[PDB]
């Protein structure tokens, strides 16, 4: 029948949310550039713990948002904040590896520590200002009203602001550094640095591959795609969310 | 390249037998027998690689009882006076061997893999390639605290001394001779991990 498969897959996704949480927590535990690792794992723990469960019940299964509408804003803010933070943590790690390969000379432990701490602080600052953006800049509301459903504000200005801030800018950074990183990963100017390059390159590839369907179909909707089935919208969303699970699997594989 | 070390060449697995057996076999071919072995490998020159400091340290050490227990292998060529001074010390003592020909990488690997102590008395070293090659095969480093040598060597990885000072080097060789206990094995493996950390 119909909903039997649906229950089975919902149970699987709940298991996936829990495995995401646990694996990132394990990587966090073994730590305490390990501060960038810690920052990324923190953002992915927050995704799996705050973002994913609520999306799993509401957007993916179908139960309607009878929860307090004053917390709909908090769930949206957590989603935006944590996914932006995870994307930019991957790109900060990418910048660190590109500066290890190309800028080998001036990147001493002092300089590297300084730059990685600045990047972590900046990552979380930009995630905040992107998430809680229409509040200080105060040009609208963060949820889409007129809906008995909890959906992000699809107002054009915030949409451009958040997607360029969360996906397209970090995508441009990673597409700038990916050439040298891939070359290093293939030994094209010793085994440890090659292993490092390969891990980072795989992380970038899975990030791009995991988040590109959602953001790409989020840009083509406002251009005549007035009917993209929300089933595939949710599939693309959760494919983005699975990046939070693939990053641990990739890190613990090296 | 980026001056990394090839972990697939500088590895002990290429070598046959036990480390003590290799050290005994190597000493035998120089008319010497079991002692605590020190090694220098580099160009002979004033002011850069520090063979002068090492020669002076050896002259200092020559007067003490512990000198009977040491063995020294100097490997290189260069400034003729340094070569003659080295030959002079080789002739005065049977625990000192000097090699002035260029040696193959495989042979030098076999050396690093039995010699148990490499002295790197450099005035300035950019990369410390010799220190990594030695460490990857268990040789414990005794280097001057300059350049990338201090980056590579930590509290529990070797001995550091002030560059250019012969007495400090001779004292370091004395401390390392004092250091000769089974603990050497621990001290070796630290090196081998740290060297892999610079692959
Ligand atoms: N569970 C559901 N539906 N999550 C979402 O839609 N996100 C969560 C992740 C995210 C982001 F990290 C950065 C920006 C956006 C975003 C967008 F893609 C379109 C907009 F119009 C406004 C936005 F802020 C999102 C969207």
């Amino acid at each position: 029948l119909l909903s039997v498969f649906g229950v089975l897959i919902l149970t699987l996704l709940g298991f996936l949310v829990a495995a995401t949480f646990a694996w990132n927590l394990l990587v966090l535990a073994t730590i305490l550039p390990h501060n960038l690792v810690a920052s990324m794992a923190v953002s992915n723990v927050l995704v799996a713990a705050l973002v994913m469960p609520l999306s799993l019940v509401h957007e993916l299964s179908g139960r309607r948002w009878q929860l307090g509408r004053r917390l709909c804003q908090l769930w949206i803010a957590c989603d935006v904040l944590c996914c932006t933070a995870s994307i930019w943590n991957v790109t900060a790690i990418a910048l660190d590896r590109y500066w290890s390969i190309t800028r080998h000379m001036e990147y001493t432990l002092r300089t590297r520590k300084c730059v990685s701490n600045v990047m972590i602080a900046l990552t979380w600052a930009l995630s905040a200002v992107i998430s809680l953006a229409p509040l200080l800049f105060g040009w609208g509301e963060t949820y889409s009203e007129g809906s008995e459903e909890c959906q992000v504000s699809r107002e054009p200005s915030y949409a451009v602001f958040s997607t360029v801030g969360a996906f397209y800018l970090p995508l441009c950074v990673v597409l700038f550094v990916y050439w040298k990183i891939y070359k290093a990963a293939k030994f094209r100017v010793e085994q440890k640095e090659q292993r490092a390059a390969l891990m980072v390159g795989i992380l970038i590839g899975v990030f791009v591959l995991c988040w590109a369907p959602f953001f790409l179909t989020e840009l083509i909707s406002p251009l005549c795609s007035c009917d993209i089935p929300a089933i595939w919208k949710s599939i693309f969303l959760w494919l983005g969310y699975s990046n939070s699970f693939f990053n641990p699997l990739i890190y613990t594989a090296f | 390249s980026h001056n990394g070390i090839d972990c697939s060449f500088w590895n002990e697995s290429y070598l046959t037998g036990s480390r003590d057996e290799r050290k005994k076999s190597l000493l035998s071919k120089f008319g010497m027998d079991e002692g605590v072995t020190f090694m220098f490998i580099g160009r002979f020159d004033r002011g850069q690689k520090g063979v002068d400091v090492l020669l002076k340290a050896i002259e200092i050490l020559s007067s003490k009882k512990e000198f009977q227990e040491m063995r020294f292998i100097i490997i290189g060529k260069g400034d003729p006076e340094l070569e003659g001074w080295a030959r002079s010390l080789e002739e005065k003592h049977g625990n000192v061997k000097v090699i002035t020909e260029m040696l193959s990488r495989e042979f030098v690997r076999e050396l690093y893999g039995s010699v148990d102590f490499v002295i790197i008395p450099s005035y300035f070293e950019p990369f410390g390639l010799v220190a990594l090659e030695a460490m990857c095969l268990g040789a414990i480093p005794i280097a001057s605290a300059v350049g990338g040598l201090r980056d590579i060597i930590t509290n529990e990885t070797g001995i550091l001394v002030k560059a250019g000072d012969p007495g400090e080097l001779a004292n370091a060789i004395l401390k390392a001779l004092e250091l000769s206990r089974s603990d050497l094995s621990k001290f070796r493996e630290n090196c081998k991990k740290r060297a892999m950390s610079f692959s």
